[PDB]
């Protein structure tokens, strides 16, 4: 059974955030809802669609119908800045099993939005001597810290041998992440150009390099 | 209250078993199961399978077939979960879970959590870093900043730190987190965004330092050739 979550929501304080939970028929379903911040366990905040555990303030709230279930927080505050998972449980044809959705990282405003600024290196001259070769694209001076990586080669999309970090906090409190698109040499210099495409907040923003040309 | 304490986590070999303890106190423990999640890093949570504390039932991922085993010991109120046949997809931060009863019928939520153990799965021996030039841009001939950096490849266990000019240059600044490769080994990058008229003039050096292998690198950025 699969669960479909956004990825990432960005919410003022003191105004609605809205986080869906989709799948097929889900509405038939129960449906429960975990927060979860940074190096900490999951805490359950509504459990059977809309039942607040003991414990969980009023603003929380939920609800499930057709093939979309809803957390709601109202009247958000800053310490509900955290990831959000929904779950539900499947008979399994006779194999019963849970299943998480994906996540929404809850951003709740805190400080100016802040569009990023890219960096992308190409291999060194050193790295490409010793037999390897690695692509490295930073991504520096953002917030809110949420953005999606896509790496391609000549227009073509690239997904194995990339990693991508969690954004982190920089020393001025913007956020900066980073990614690796590891390659032979080989095929570094078969394509015309490789990319670094970042997506934050509903845009994107692009930086290319060429092994035919000083970066 | 209610507390669930795990432990039994530690670094692995691709091919070898880990097994994760979780032991409960502050409420009734057979009358609760105990599921386990996981979570690889900056991933989302991912159910592995349930205990019925009383009676004994397994419920498993599909996808865990074969080399997940689930038991309790009634006697000091814990739970423990054997992972076989381990490889570098499982490393991740394991979590136990209370959840009432899980069967045919129902499937009640996770109502308190263990803090979550790392267990990290790695071929590696101890190995330093190699250090790599992240050289700023060719086009930055004149004025306005630049970037420049070091590429900090293929070293385990963490961590390593970066300062620039042995710690004379500090703004500007920002080392990142490492990644994680298939191969079991980490790499990370330090960058730093400098006056770009300094570049003929300023000598730039990422000071690299991996103490479990006791390595220091001093490795000179400088614009490149062409
Ligand atoms: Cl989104
Ligand atoms: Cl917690
Ligand atoms: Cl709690
Ligand atoms: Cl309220
Ligand atoms: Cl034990
Ligand atoms: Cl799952």
């Amino acid at each position: 059974y699969e669960l479909t979550q956004p990825p990432s929501v960005s919410v003022a304080p003191g105004q609605r955030a809205t986080i869906t939970c989709g799948g097929h028929n889900i509405g038939a379903k129960n449906v429960h809802w975990y927060q979860q911040k940074p190096g900490q366990a999951p805490v359950l905040v509504i459990q059977y669609d809309s039942d607040r555990p003991s414990g969980i303030p009023e603003r929380f709230s939920g609800s499930n119908s057709g093939s979309t279930a809803t957390l709601t927080i109202s009247r958000v505050e800053a310490g509900d800045e955290a990831d959000y998972y929904c779950q539900v449980w499947d008979s399994g044809r006779g194999h019963p099993l849970y299943v998480f959705g994906g996540g929404t990282k809850v951003t709740v405003l805190g400080q100016p939005k802040a569009n990023p600024t890219v960096t992308l290196f190409p291999p060194s001259s050193e790295e490409l001597q010793a037999n390897k070769a690695t692509l490295v694209c930073l991504i520096s001076d953002f917030y809110p810290g949420a953005v999606t990586v896509a790496w391609k080669a000549d227009s073509s999309p690239v997904k194995a041998g990339v990693e991508t970090t969690t954004p982190s906090k920089q020393s001025n409190n913007k956020y900066a992440a980073s990614s690796y698109l590891s390659l032979t040499p080989e095929q570094w210099k078969s394509h015309r150009s490789y990319s670094c495409q970042v997506t934050h907040e509903g845009s994107t923003v692009e930086k290319t390099v060429a092994p035919t040309e000083c970066s | 209250q209610v507390q669930l304490v795990q432990s039994g986590a530690d670094v692995k070999k691709p091919g070898a078993s880990v097994k994760v303890s979780c032991k409960a106190s502050g409420y009734t423990f057979i009358h609760f199961g105990i599921s386990w999640v996981r979570q690889a890093p900056g991933q989302g949570l991912e159910w592995m399978g349930w205990i019925d504390t009383n009676n004994g039932n397994t419920n498993y991922a599909q996808s865990l077939q074969g080399r997940v085993t689930m038991t309790t010991d009634t006697s000091t109120g814990t739970a423990y979960m054997e992972l076989r046949s381990l490889s570098t997809d499982d490393t991740a931060v394991y979590f136990c879970a209370r959840a009432l009863e899980m069967g045919h019928r129902s499937g009640f939520p996770f109502d308190y959590w263990g803090q979550g153990v790392l267990v990290t799965v790695s071929p590696a021996s101890t190995k330093g870093p190699s250090v790599f030039p992240l050289a700023p841009s060719s086009k930055s001939t004149s004025g306005g900043t630049a970037a420049l950096g070091c590429l900090v490849k293929d070293y385990f266990p963490e961590p390593v730190t970066v300062s620039w000019n042995s710690g004379a240059l500090t703004s500007g600044v920002h080392t990142f987190p490492a990644v994680l490769q298939s191969s079991g080994l980490y790499s990370l990058s330090s960058v730093v965004t400098v006056p770009s008229s300094s570049l003929g003039t300023q000598t730039y050096i990422c000071n690299v330092n991996h103490k479990p292998s006791n390595t220091k690198v001093d490795k000179r950025v400088e614009p490149k050739s062409c």
